[PDB]
C-alpha cells in the first residue's frame, strides 16, 4: 500500500556485495 | 540466486551478462534496454576499495544466454563496448547510492525470441508497481549460498515498507535505493547473492502486459539471512540521469 | 525516449503464454 521509495526525480564495508 | 529455481527458456530475455575478457571470468549481470544501451550496477565497473576499475576495452556482454559456461553458438550474441558511463554522483564510500552505470554497445545487436529489451518506468507505472508487499522478479548466475548455478536463475520478491529496510541495517539508506525480500514470519525465502549484482528486478504491468525494469541489484549483507533484505538501486529516481545520457551520445 | 517494442517476450507475451510464476507477481498485486 505504502510505496517503497520516493516516486520523485533525483536532485543534485557497505554491505557483503 | 538463493532459494530460486532455474529460469525458463525465454523467459528473461534483457538478461546480459557482464565478462572480463582476459582472463575470462564472470563479474555481473546486466539488462538491455535498447538495442545499444546496456544498464548495470556502477559497483561492477567502478569500487575502488577492491582496487576494480574496468574501463570498455576489459570487457564483453553476453545475450541471449541461458546457460552459465556452455558457448551457446547462434543462439547467444558476444558484444564489445564502445563507452561505459558511471553515475557521476555514485558514492562508493558510504552506501552505493546511484549505483548505476549506462554502457554502449559497439554495434547494435539484432532482436530476437532470446533478445528483446525491457521497459523502463514512466511516473504511473512507478506509482502502481512500487508498493510494499507488491513483488518483483530478480534473475542472476550469482552463487545460491553465501555453488554456482548451471542455468539462468529466478526468484519473486516482495519489496519491503522503507521504515522496515531502515531499521534492518546501519548502512544510512537514500532515497535512490528500496529493498526487497521475504520477512522472518512470511515463512518463503529468497535473495540475490555475490555475482547477481547489476541484475534486474522487473515487475509486469497488468495496465499493458509489459514487463518494466524497477530496480538493479545493488548490495546486501550476506545472502537470504533472516531479517536482512537485498538493496535496489530505484531506477525510476534516475531515469531523467538515463535519459540524459543517451540522448547526448 | 522508450523503444515501442519493449518489454513484451517473444515467446510469452507475443504468444499468448504466461511462464509458470508470472501469476504470483500478479496475484501479490491484487490479493
Ligand atoms: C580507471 O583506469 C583508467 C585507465 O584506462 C584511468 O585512466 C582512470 O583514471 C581510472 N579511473 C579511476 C582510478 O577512477
Amino acid at each position: 500500500g505504502e510505496p517503497g521509495a520516493p516516486i520523485d526525480y533525483d536532485e543534485y564495508i557497505p554491505g557483503i556485495r | 540466486i538463493v532459494e530460486g529455481s532455474d529460469a525458463e527458456i525465454g523467459m528473461s530475455p534483457w538478461q546480459v551478462m557482464l565478462f572480463r575478457k582476459s582472463p575470462q571470468e564472470l563479474l555481473c549481470g546486466a539488462s538491455l534496454i535498447s538495442d545499444r544501451w546496456v544498464l548495470t550496477a556502477a559497483h561492477c565497473l567502478l569500487y575502488p576499495p577492491w582496487d576494480k576499475n574496468f574501463t570498455e576495452n576489459d570487457l564483453l556482454v553476453r545475450i541471449g544466454k541461458h546457460s552459465r559456461t556452455r558457448y551457446e553458438r547462434n543462439i547467444e550474441k558476444i558484444s564489445m563496448l564502445e563507452k561505459i558511463y558511471i553515475h557521476p554522483r555514485y558514492n562508493w564510500r558510504e552506501n552505493l547510492d546511484r549505483d548505476i552505470a549506462l554502457m554502449k554497445l559497439k554495434k547494435p545487436v539484432a532482436f530476437s525470441d532470446y533478445i528483446h529489451p525491457v521497459c523502463l518506468p514512466d511516473r504511473e507505472t512507478a506509482a502502481s508497481l512500487l508498493q510494499a508487499g507488491y513483488k518483483g522478479r530478480v534473475t542472476g548466475w550469482g552463487n545460491l549460498k553465501e555453488g554456482q548455478p548451471s542455468v539462468l536463475q529466478v526468484v519473486n520478491l516482495p519489496i519491503v515498507e522503507r521504515p522496515v529496510c531502515k531499521d534492518s541495517t546501519r548502512i544510512r539508506i537514500t532515497d535512490n535505493m528500496f529493498c526487497a525480500g521475504y520477512k522472518p514470519d512470511e515463512g518463503k525465502r529468497g535473495d540475490a547473492c555475490e555475482g547477481d549484482s547489476g541484475g534486474p528486478f522487473v515487475m509486469k504491468s497488468p495496465f499493458n502486459n509489459r514487463w518494466y525494469q524497477m530496480g538493479i541489484v545493488s548490495w546486501g549483507e550476506g545472502c537470504d539471512r533472516d531479517g536482512k533484505y537485498g538493496f535496489y538501486t530505484h531506477v525510476f529516481r534516475l531515469k531523467k540521469w538515463i535519459q540524459k545520457v543517451i540522448d547526448q551520445f | 525516449s522508450g523503444e515501442a517494442d519493449c518489454g513484451l517476450r517473444p515467446l510469452f507475451e507475443k504468444k499468448s503464454l504466461e511462464d509458470k510464476t508470472e501469476r504470483e507477481l500478479l496475484e501479490s498485486y491484487i490479493d
